[PDB]
């Protein structure tokens, strides 16, 4: 044997020394421990997408609880703040109906101000004056 | 990963940005060795730029031990007493000066994984909700299918 | 909700263009302007290599419109400097 | 606000009866307006994890 | 369904919703103003002969000289010469 | 067999309540389309997935002024299912050297030469 | 006369634009408990952990203990916040 | 044209008037007035903002922290004025942009404290029975902001 491996040992610890909280052997023997280390590295980078996604699945659903709280659906809620140029995301206007929910009860009553104000328009075709917060801000 | 590796929240060390900003490193100590090619870098950093260094920030301490080792190390001490010791062993340098100016910028705390990236300590101004937000009071106080 | 901004002439993205996203994100605190960022220079430059190519289009076809414009009267001048002796 | 630490959680996390009227209604429509509340659904600071469902009380 | 329920003899059925028939509607009417704005150019076909043939053979010179210009890189004497400084010590 | 499309001559000539619903002119149309790519050329056939590459919509939604010739307009009657054909309208004129580096492209197709974030 | 949301839970809603229609000026100054909506102040294993799942309203699955091996996978320090 | 009551011969919303615009810009008026007076004096407390820094969204109060993962070529102390504040808010007003706040009325300041880098953070593609494995540790640039103050000035 000319030269054969010596430093085998820590090659095996950059593999063993993430496996210590696996079940089983796999956090003992090598050959059960890759296999799954591996296996837990590629669902650390696939769940980079899972964890944008179930971010905003949480804060639609708790932007759904707390526009029902003032009678307002999801769509009725994020379709007409769009309108108001309202540019808040999903994460904010979930963090705001926690921790504060006079502005979210503020929120929820421009959305619905400006609801009414589409119906209103949209009952009385022909050229009709405007709503009030139905103005939009132009940028050039 | 996230589950093996342990976590912290984002802190600061005694809220650094508040009152002043105070310089978070100590010390840098660095062996360097005198005979050496792994150190080539090391003393071309201690020669030309390690002065300017020194003046940039004076509450670092800075040691140049100069002893003969085959890996030139450098020991970046924080202000709540953590040790960050890292080796520049064959690096040019500017890739010195940026993993010095590196261990400057830092604090102190861990580089384990933060769990939010934001810390208020006064979340809610207008009061957390709880569930007797949002819904009114009835009269006297009288819970449903109660008749006094 | 994209279909009402491409009616009031906005980006259907909010984040495309408009202040939202072409404003500088920060100052500094005494009142000097930031360095302009990375996404803002790479779309300020993307958006003239647009333009350049606006202007070399045109122009190429308002002087391919006169070349055939002069290639139909020298067609004609030929016509009648024939037409004798 | 204003609260301490302590009474500030239970006031959030707290199990809350509702009641139901079952008279003349559909089946389904009272267990899609109970399985929102038996889950949490219904609140902002719905998870999961966090164990925030409250009574349902059908009649 | 008796074998690879999408392929075969015997599939099994797929419907169409209101979201797949407004989906392809909405496809249809970008179809529609596609055709309505090739329907008008602003040159005939005479009219444009030659109207860029003057930039267009320029265009291919410049990646015909790229092409013809590949050849070995300069080799200095101070590449040669600064793998003397892997043994620069100090004194 | 699956073979090239023929499209006739009769689908690209515009009735006049074409003209009515869509803001074009028949005399003095516009000269420069904006073409954008709303759908792939994965499952088209590689005629198609070429002649995208030809007229640079390698990208899907990136705008490209491509002109109104009836050279360029062969190309996009081959592709024109996979692309979105506007006119590019020019309220004010087309840029000069110095008004050069403040142009924007607006989603209603047309390109303002002066471009503050200011409102009006 | 008109209320975009019922003003009666939470706090009172008034929405304003300013005269340049660029900012929406929102007042909302919170609502207090009347003091006729209120109420004066009134003045083995087996069957252990059933009375527990009746106590608190859980399954019986969750009073069973766990094995040494979950009892010092559990952080002990957690790391806090707020 | 009078339809007699069925159940669906109105529809099952109620029908909401919506009130006149010439009495109503004059009530935008007084609530205009009304919270502009209440910076004058000095009645909000403690106030937060919603601030489209780098590419988000972040609900900021006073004193808190922001880490964002992006180097901001700045030196670690130098105090930064956030703007693109676009929604500002008490516990008795909230201001709200379209969609953004002037910069003559908000002033939102940051510091800078810390430059790190992020933990290392691996990226792994495996693909079976393919010889397919590649494994890569990237630490992505991070910068930390303390937020100082959040002040209001009153020009509405
Ligand atoms: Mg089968």
């Amino acid at each position: 044997l000319r030269n054969r491996v010596t430093d085998r040992y820590f090659r095996i610890q950059e593999v063993l020394k993430h496996a210590r909280h696996f079940r089983g052997r796999k956090n003992r023997c090598y050959r059960l421990a890759v296999r799954t280390v591996i296996r837990a590295f590629v669902k650390c980078t696939k769940a980079r997408y899972l964890k944008k996604k179930n971010m905003r699945t949480l804060w639609i659903n708790r932007i759904t609880a707390a526009s029902q709280e003032h009678g307002l659906k999801y769509p009725a809620l994020i379709g007409n703040l769009v309108k108001c140029q309202v540019e808040l995301n999903r994460k904010v206007l979930a963090d705001l109906a926690i921790y504060e929910p006079k502005t979210f009860k503020s929120l929820a009553a421009l959305a619905s101000r400006r609801r009414h104000e589409g119906f209103a328009a949209a009952l009385g075709d022909g050229k009709e004056p405007e709503g009030i917060f139905s103005r939009v801000v132009q940028y050039h | 990963t996230a589950r093996g590796t342990p976590s912290r929240f984002l802190a600061s060390v005694l809220h650094n940005g508040l009152g002043r900003y105070v310089q978070q490193l100590q010390r840098l100590s660095f062996s360097v060795s005198r005979d050496g090619a792994s150190s080539r870098g090391a003393r071309e950093f201690v020669e030309r730029e390690v002065i300017d260094f020194a003046r940039r920030n004076p509450g670092v301490v800075i040691y140049v031990n100069s002893r003969p080792c085959c890996v030139p190390r450098v020991v970046a001490e924080y202000l709540n007493g953590a040790v960050r010791e890292e080796s520049i062993h064959c690096k040019s340098v500017e890739e010195i000066s940026t993993l010095v100016q590196k261990l400057a910028d830092q604090s102190g705390l861990d580089v384990i994984r933060i769990r939010k990236p934001f810390h208020t300590d006064n979340p809610s101004i207008q009061g957390q909700w709880h569930p007797f937000t949002n819904k009114p009071t009835t009269f006297r106080g009288l819970r449903p299918r109660e008749v006094q | 909700g994209g279909q009402w901004r491409l009616q009031q002439g906005l980006a259907a993205n909010p984040s495309g263009y408009g202040p939202l996203t072409e404003l500088p994100d920060w100052s500094y605190a005494d009142g000097r302007p930031a360095p302009p960022m990375k996404g803002q220079l790479r779309r300020k430059a993307e958006r003239e290599t647009f333009a350049r190519r606006v202007v070399l289009l045109s122009q190429e076809m308002d002087a391919g419109l006169q070349a055939w414009q002069l290639r139909q009267q020298k067609l004609q001048e030929e016509q009648r400097k024939q037409e004798n002796a | 606000s204003s609260f301490s630490r302590a009474p500030q959680q239970w006031a959030t996390f707290a199990r809350i009866w509702y009641l139901l009227d079952g008279k003349m209604q559909p089946p389904g429509k009272l267990a899609a307006m109970a399985s929102i509340r038996l889950q949490g659904l219904h609140k902002p600071v719905y998870h999961a994890l966090s164990d925030c469902g409250d009574h349902v009380v059908i009649m | 369904i008796p074998g690879r329920q999408w392929i075969g003899k015997h599939r099994r059925p797929r419907f169409v919703s209101l979201r797949a028939k407004q989906n392809m509607i909405r496809r249809l009417e970008i179809e529609a103003e596609n055709h309505y704005w090739l329907s008008m150019p602003y040159m005939t076909r005479e009219q444009e002969r030659g109207h860029a043939a003057v930039r267009r053979r320029e265009a291919f010179e410049a990646i015909k000289a790229a092409a013809t210009s590949k050849f070995p890189p300069h080799r200095f004497i101070a590449d040669q010469l600064d793998h003397l400084n892997v043994t620069k010590k100090w004194s | 067999k699956f073979t090239r499309s023929r499209i006739p001559e009769k689908v690209f000539q515009a009735s006049p309540e074409d003209h009515e619903k869509y803001g074009g002119d028949p005399q003095n149309p516009h000269k420069l389309h904006i073409v954008t790519r709303i759908k792939s050329t994965r499952r088209r056939p590689y005629w198609e997935k070429d002649i995208i590459k030809m007229l640079g919509l390698e990208k899907a939604h990136t705008p490209q002024v491509h002109k109104n010739i009836p050279s360029v307009n062969a190309k996009l009657k081959v592709v024109k299912h996979l692309i979105r054909i506007k006119p590019l309208k020019l309220p004010q004129g087309l840029p000069a050297e110095e008004n050069m580096s403040n142009t924007c492209l607006k989603s209603t197709g047309e390109l303002v030469v002066q471009w503050h974030l200011k409102p009006v | 006369t008109y209320s975009p949301l019922p003003d009666d839970y939470n706090c009172n809603v008034e929405l304003a634009l300013t005269s340049d229609g660029r900012t929406i000026v929102c007042y909302h100054p919170s609502v207090d408990i009347p003091y006729e909506h209120t109420k004066p102040i009134p003045r083995e294993e087996g069957p252990m952990i059933e009375q527990l799942s009746k106590m608190f309203f859980t399954t019986k699955h969750r009073w069973y203990p766990h094995g040494r091996y979950h009892r010092c996978r559990k952080n002990l320090n957690p790391p806090k916040d707020r | 044209g009078y339809v007699p009551k069925t159940s669906l011969s109105s529809p099952p919303w109620p029908e909401v008037v919506l009130p006149d615009p010439v009495e109503e810009t004059r009530h935008h008026a007084e609530v205009v007035k009304k919270v502009n007076e209440m910076i004058v004096t000095g009645q909000y407390g403690r106030l937060f903002a919603v601030v489209h820094f780098a590419s988000r969204q972040w609900k900021v109060t006073s004193e808190d922290l922001i880490l964002i993962g992006n180097e901001l070529d700045l030196a670690c102390g130098e105090r930064i004025r956030l703007e693109k504040v676009l929604l500002v808010g008490a516990d008795n007003f909230t201001l709200l942009g379209k969609p953004l706040l002037g910069k003559d009325l908000v002033r939102v300041e940051a510091t800078v404290i810390e430059k790190t880098e992020s933990w290392p953070r691996i990226i792994m593609r495996f693909r079976k029975r393919k010889n397919f494995k590649k494994k890569r540790i990237v630490t992505t640039p991070q910068t930390v902001l303390r937020i100082n103050s959040i002040e209001i000035a009153p020009c509405l």
